[PDB]
């Protein structure tokens, strides 16, 4: 949110989450800070960050905080968080962690996994039938749009 | 804000490929399409009407309080698009409303009460909310930022050394979540899988706007004795079970 | 490379010593400088724990190149700019992000070297303790390259621009050095002032007071001995030669090759920066602390008799050749036109294919996750199937375009134009003609899809995003 | 993270 | 007329629309066009297709002059070999409107088909 | 022009080399695996010099994770990323305790003026044939020229 | 709040210049900024204060009273005090009256459940297993009145009034004063069905395993403005007619 | 035309030193340029006797005196490089 306490507490919370879950050293999560661009719309915040997380999953691209002129030196201790200032096109993002912190101790987290790992649990015939249906629906939606 | 919600809702259904909202009812009962979206404050413009314009005796619609309620946006969505009888649960997280809404929607779907849920969050910018946030010193001071030589497009700078408050915004964001089997049976584009979602409070305090580490409990596990891996984390063991 | 210096030949870059006759090439000092440069080229040059002030280091300039070198070597630099803005600060931010080495810190400050108050306030801010809002730094080097471009001003037109330029280059430069001395507490940590001396003191003329400022900077070499600031400041006058790409000689880039044809060297910006950064080696630093160091980096241009006349000769010859061939080509083209009498490019259009996420083949899905088959309850897996938003940057598509790329594509530009009402679709009779396409909503005239991203991108960016609150959107 | 709180 | 059967214009791909135009406006038996105005209509539609499916400026049009359409089957094959996505994407609404306007351009032979059932249906049916 | 413009409130301090090092390492890694980057290019060596200048133990771990988990089986570009990043990791390890150095590895260029047939004056900064590095630049400076005798 | 004397302000354009009145430099500057050519500000050099003269054509707000016809509400018994339940004076001055009602109802609900110390949950369940899924239809309507009316009127209002206005702030105060849990918090807004909504959310929260204890319920407050709006929608009974 | 400035080192280049530099150098050159601008003929040049100094900062604490005097030496080169060679002729007297 570009507030002192919020950004410090968020970087700390993510770092301790990964440190406790045994994230391998040298594997930080890239932090996306959409509010630099879209502002902070209170309740629509998590929705915008979730849409961005879905788009990051789909494209494999991690946007960068283009207003990140100088990441605070107090954020160097968080070795499990990287803070990009420019978009990095990766070979694929498997999951994204959308975390929101709201007034009244409204901490909230969501995890968004790529739909490939859903499609992996289907048999061949089910997936092909679904793909045909989605192609037809996509053409119909394109016409409607 | 209700206009923003209606636009975001139709655009979310169109992203889901549902040109006609009644196409859900070919596959799920009308009682299985819900709307668990919410707002931090709701119809702040309607609240301004009620609390200021009516005090001033200005011409204000007689059902302004209706538009002021936070569940009114969901009500208008159902009244104009869905016409479902599924669960409606309007969260208020004040800033985490959308993630809390995803949490409510997922538990709604997994409990079997709904097969499709419209989750998300919305909020509007107004003079009064802006002034209050300024009084709480939560938002950045534009005079100070101009003195520092910061343009509006660079005032919102998370993680920097010079972050001095947030940049208030407006709008809405909606998602259409459903069971994977329903998505595949309908042939809708499955953009993502919501693997996990959680909400949390922090601790004792006397500062509501103070954030805390309460959501750290999403990473909680026991580590007293890890001499051997847990078989349940191993995929093939669960597969043979 | 000192041993490879040929006998009786003066190197292109060389340190001069002071003698009764004046400044003359010194084999020993030039040897030391060249060996330092060789070491910098091979092993690199470090600037750790070196506090530097740099003035006039604008983008695409020698000062900017020295700034890259300093932060690369690890220096803590205060770069000062006279055009403070988002673009300038982002250029410096990108420079630090790409080159700023461990321990290096780049401080960009607005600063007018043409005002005494900025000079005093800047030195006070550099030397004041952090608790008083300063930096608490002791400058190990000063590089006052702040020059304003003045041209066409002879003796008869020494105007306000020339006087202000002379203030910046000489008067406030000396005041900056004196302020640094006044705020230096110790006599054991001198600051090396890299003075941008020129070899052409009025040789070209019509430069206003540029030659006056540059030759006046040469008095610091004597005043180092005669005043009480020898142990506080150390003078390193770099006589900078023909530098290519700079505004002072950008009009002479075309004659640079002709100049070099005589066995003379012209320098690019990176080469000149390398040469001047060679003056910050520990050896040259000690030499400056011992005695003032005149470095002649002119590349041998002092040996051309009548440099101005020769450069004019080269330019006139090149321009005469160009004009002759231009006239011949034009006349030949007219002859072909009158004799023989008097490819279709496809204009791109936006293709808004509202595509769902691309589906992989089942084999490729099973390659990504083979062990997951038939393991999860599809009824109990929740998935996001569609999403959308209304926000400062339009919808999800355009917000993503601006988040991921920072610019709108053709499809995104048309989508923002449609959202903000700049364009409307028209299907019917349009002022007596049948038109089917995008139409400027305000003027109701046709507009091409390719032209949409040109006519309206500026207004879209101005009236979208984080911006000044607009009362028309919030009821006055 | 006690050694006796799980088993 | 798509692979499934008779349809609307919007349910056709660009390759399908182009092939249908060649089918209904070019005579296989005589190896000629019904009218040069109809050949020009085909050319303008192909112009729209290439403009739609090219996003970079300074690209050379495959169709430099409409005289290349006097043998349009092979030209159609080359065109939709260059634009394979055209044969996969349905015709946009913009291009449907453009097609309906080309089908009624003045100074042109009225097209030998009915593209739409609208207020102009009598015009398309009788002219 | 004598208008004051200095203000301490407009100072912009940049010191987060620690973050920019990992950012640049990852940015170049994905360029390698997507085929935008090869070791022969001197821009690669210039970037590697900055990464070595910003080398830290955390950055060593960062690079080592991405070079140990690099999926080399997915193509030659991933094999290229793995091997080249391993060499860069070794270099950063060896210079881990060393002081950062400014080393310019750009190709030395010189002026080239050409007049087209249309009489247009075009200036191009071409790469010098005999001078390729700054070592050879310094050798040229030591030699001087004929007019410097 | 006397419903028989509901206070309103009516906009009038002045047809005469009011006599000057004295005030501080800041208030005089604000008056001049608002009105401009229709105001006149001048310093009393003797003291330092300013005189403000409102001119012809300026806009004033003269209060008026409206005999409102909804005189009857179901109100908590007169003399009900949070002090008698042990809620401290600082909390009373900080939080909204609805939040006071929530705190009293929460401690009384825990005491109905036999839990004298809210931390007794943590002997049996993790701190992440005690949640609060309660909510409100409108929330801190008194705080909204502050923000929207008293601040417009320049009355002394606490700087954190919006905090007390949020509907989830009552749950926040419950957690900050009693529970200190890190369990789920999900604040419904049913506007009327809020409490049954809250029971639904709490039950699904418990059955999903996210919480083992949940504080469900609903709360709301009666205020002048809500009463007037319900009257305008004709949702409440007319006391005059009755 | 010189004003006496003394005790002014690099650290005390004050208003007196700036004004002195104006007199000795800037307005001196402006005077020469004005004379050139008002000279109609190229056959009657004016001999500018410049009071050059041999001590350019050798004594120090003279303000901008050495700067002015050494800046006057650019006229010798600028006589060739500019279009006032036939209007003004430089005679720099290094006064001892």
């Amino acid at each position: 949110t570009s507030t002192v306490a919020n950004d410090k507490n968020e970087s700390a919370t993510i770092n301790n989450m990964m440190k406790h879950l045994g994230r391998s050293e040298g594997n930080p999560v890239f932090g996306v800070f959409q509010k630099y661009l879209t502002g902070h719309p209170k309740g629509a915040a998590g929705a915008w960050m979730l849409n961005g997380a879905i788009q990051i999953l789909e494209s494999g691209l991690v946007p960068g905080n283009r207003n990140a002129d100088n990441v605070d030196k107090l954020l160097e201790q968080y070795e499990y968080v990287l803070y990009p200032s420019r978009s990095i096109q990766t070979d694929g993002i498997k999951a994204v962690s959308v975390t929101s912190f709201g007034f009244g101790q409204k901490g909230a987290q969501a995890v968004v996994v790529h739909p490939d790992y859903l499609f992996a649990v289907l048999d061949r015939s089910t997936y092909e039938e679904y793909a045909t249906k989605v192609s037809a629906r996509n053409k119909k939606t394109y016409r409607y749009m | 804000i209700t206009l923003y919600v209606l636009v975001a809702t139709v655009e979310a259904l169109l992203s889901a490929g549902i040109t006609d909202p009644y196409e859900f009812y070919k596959y799920v009962h009308v009682s299985e399409v819900g709307n668990c979206s919410g707002s931090g404050m709701g119809g702040v413009s309607a609240l301004r009407g009620m609390f200021k314009d009516r005090y001033a005796d200005k011409p204000v619609q007689n059902d302004i309080l209706q538009e002021s309620f936070i569940n009114t946006m969901s009500a208008w969505v159902n009244m104009l698009l869905l016409s479902s009888s599924g669960p409606i649960k309007t969260p208020v997280g004040a800033c985490a409303t959308a993630v809390e809404s995803v949490d409510i929607g997922i538990e709604t779907i997994l409990s079997g009460k709904a097969k499709v849920v419209l989750v998300g969050g919305y909020d509007d910018f107004q003079e009064e909310g802006s002034y209050e946030f300024a009084n709480m010193n939560a938002t950045s001071n534009s005079i100070e930022e101009f003195k520092h030589g910061r343009t509006p497009k660079e005032m919102s700078r998370p993680t920097t050394t010079t972050r001095n408050g947030f940049m208030e915004a407006q709008g809405s964001g909606i998602q259409v979540i459903m069971t994977a089997d329903l998505a595949l049976k309908m042939g809708v584009p499955i953009h993502a899988v919501l693997a996990m979602t959680a909400t949390a409070t922090d601790k004792i305090g006397r500062s509501v706007p103070a954030p805390g580490k309460g959501i750290l409990t999403t990473a909680r596990e026991h580590h007293g004795n890890l001499k051997y891996p847990s078989p349940l984390l191993n995929i093939k063991y669960r597969k043979r079970q | 490379v000192s041993s490879t210096i040929p006998s009786q030949t003066i190197p292109f870059l060389h340190i001069q010593k002071k003698t009764k006759d004046g400044w003359e090439y010194n084999k020993k000092l030039s040897s030391l400088y060249l060996d330092g440069l060789e070491s910098a080229a091979i092993n690199g040059l470090t600037f750790k724990d070196k506090y530097v002030l740099v003035t006039g280091a604008g983008a695409g300039s020698i000062g900017a190149e020295i700034l890259q070198g300093l932060i690369s070597g690890g220096a803590k630099v205060i770069v000062t700019t006279s055009r403070f803005s988002k673009k300038v600060t982002e250029y410096y931010q990108n420079m630090y992000a790409r080159y700023g080495a461990a321990g290096s810190t780049l401080i960009v400050v607005p600063f007018n070297q043409g005002s005494k108050q900025d000079v005093d306030a800047l030195v006070q801010y550099i030397y004041d303790e952090p608790k008083k809002g300063g930096l608490g730094w002791d400058l190990d080097a000063i590089i006052p390259f702040a020059a304003i471009p003045e041209n066409g001003n002879g003796l008869d037109n020494i105007d306000s621009k020339s006087e202000f330029a002379h203030r910046i280059m000489l008067t406030n430069l000396l005041r900056l050095l004196g302020a640094v001395k006044s705020k230096k507490p110790t006599d054991t940590r001198p600051a090396q002032c890299i003075l941008p001396l020129s070899p052409n003191h009025g040789t070209f003329g019509f430069d206003g007071l540029y030659s006056e400022s540059k030759i006046s900077l040469e008095t610091l070499f004597n005043r180092w001995y005669s005043e009480d600031w020898g142990s506080k400041l150390t003078v390193c006058g770099a006589v900078i030669g023909w530098t290519r790409g700079t505004g002072l000689m950008s009009a002479n880039n075309i004659i640079a090759e002709g100049i070099e044809k005589l066995g003379v060297r012209t320098f690019s910006q990176k080469e000149m920066a390398f040469n001047i950064l060679g003056l910050l080696t520990p050896e040259i630093v000690q030499l400056c602390q011992e005695e003032p160091v005149m470095a002649d980096l002119n590349g041998g241009l002092q040996f051309i008799d009548n440099l101005k006349d020769f450069t004019s000769k080269l330019r006139t010859d090149l321009l005469e050749t160009a004009d002759i061939r231009r006239a011949v080509s034009i006349e030949s083209a007219i002859e072909q036109k009158v004799v023989n009498g008097d490819k279709v490019m496809v204009e791109p259009r936006a293709n808004m294919k509202f595509d769902f996420p691309t589906l992989k083949s089942y084999d490729e899905i099973k390659q990504i996750a083979p062990e997951l088959e038939g393991m999860l309850d599809l009824e109990n897996v929740v998935v996001v199937t569609g999403f959308a938003e209304v926000g400062p940057w339009g919808n999800s598509r355009t917000r993503w375009e601006m988040e991921a790329y920072g610019e709108f594509s053709l499809e995104g530009a048309i989508e923002m134009a449609w959202i903000m009402g700049f364009i409307k679709y028209h299907n019917g009779n349009l002022q007596g003609k049948p038109y089917s396409g995008w139409v400027d909503a305000k003027t109701q005239t046709p507009i091409d899809e390719k032209d949409i991203k040109s006519k309206y991108e500026e207004e879209i960016l101005e009236h979208s995003g984080i911006r000044l609150i607009e009362p028309e959107l919030f009821n006055g | 993270q006690s050694n006796q709180s799980y088993v | 007329k798509n692979a499934n059967g008779v349809c609307d214009l919007q349910e056709m791909t660009y390759k399908e629309v182009a092939n249908r135009l060649v089918e209904l406006m070019y005579v296989k038996k005589s190896h000629r066009w019904i009218d040069v105005s109809l050949r020009n209509m085909y050319g303008d539609f192909l112009r729209r297709v290439e403009e739609r499916f090219t996003s970079s400026a300074g690209t050379v049009s495959l169709l430099q002059n409409f005289n290349q359409l006097n043998e349009p089957e092979q030209f159609t094959a080359d065109f939709f070999e260059k634009f394979p996505q055209a044969g996969k994407q349905l015709i946009s609404e913009e291009d449907c409107d453009y097609f309906l306007m080309l089908a009624a351009r003045p100074g042109q032979k009225p097209v030998p088909f009915v593209p739409v059932l609208d207020e102009r249906f009598e015009f398309f049916f009788k002219k | 022009g004598i208008q004051p413009t200095f203000s301490a409130l407009k100072s912009r301090t940049y010191d987060s080399y620690w973050n920019w090092a990992r950012q640049d390492v990852l940015s170049m890694y994905f360029d390698i695996i997507f085929g935008k980057l090869t070791s022969v290019d001197r821009e690669t060596i210039n970037q590697c010099i900055q990464i070595m200048n910003r080398a830290n133990p955390t950055l060593i771990k960062f690079m080592q994770y991405h070079i140990d988990h690099c999926p080399e089986y997915k193509g030659e570009t991933y094999k290229l990323a793995k091997r080249l990043g391993q060499q860069l990791i070794d270099n950063c390890k060896q210079v881990l305790t060393e002081d950062p150095v400014y080393k310019d590895v750009s190709r030395i260029t010189g002026p080239k003026t050409k007049v087209s047939a249309k009489g247009n004056i075009e200036y191009e900064e071409t790469q010098k044939d005999s001078v390729r590095k700054f070592e050879q630049y310094v050798y040229e400076m030591a030699q001087g020229g004929a007019m410097t005798k | 709040y006397d419903p028989k004397k509901k206070q309103m302000i009516q906009e009038i354009v002045v047809q005469h210049d009011l006599e000057p009145f004295e005030c501080s430099k800041e208030t005089a500057e604000q008056y001049k900024h608002e009105h401009g050519e229709k105001c006149e500000i001048f310093e009393i050099e003797e003291s330092g204060e300013y005189t403000v003269r409102i001119l012809k054509g300026a806009t004033l707000y003269v209060p008026k009273a409206l005999r409102f016809d909804r005189l009857v509400a179901g109100q908590i018994p007169t003399g009900w005090d949070a002090r008698t339940y042990g809620i401290p004076e600082d909390t009373i001055s900080q939080v909204d009256p609805i939040t006071l009602y929530v705190l009293v109802a929460t401690v009384e609900a825990l005491l109905s459940a036999g839990i004298t110390d809210p931390y007794e949950f943590y002997k049996y369940v993790h701190v992440s297993e005690v949640g609060n899924c309660s909510g409100s239809g409108m929330g801190g309507v008194s705080a909204l009145r502050g923000m929207f009316k008293d601040r417009y009127a320049d009355k002394p209002v606490q700087n954190d009034i919006l905090q007390e206005s949020f509907i989830n702030t009552m749950s926040a105060w419950v957690n900050m004063l009693l529970l200190s849990s890190s369990g789920p918090i999900k604040t419904p807004v049913g506007a009327c069905a809020t409490a049954v909504e809250s029971v639904d959310i709490g039950i699904e929260t418990i059955l999903s395993g996210k919480a083992k204890v949940v504080l469900v319920g609903g709360y709301d407050d009666f205020q002048e403005e809500g009463s007037y709006e319900f009257a305008n929608m004709n949702a409440t009974s007319n006391s005059i007619e009755e």
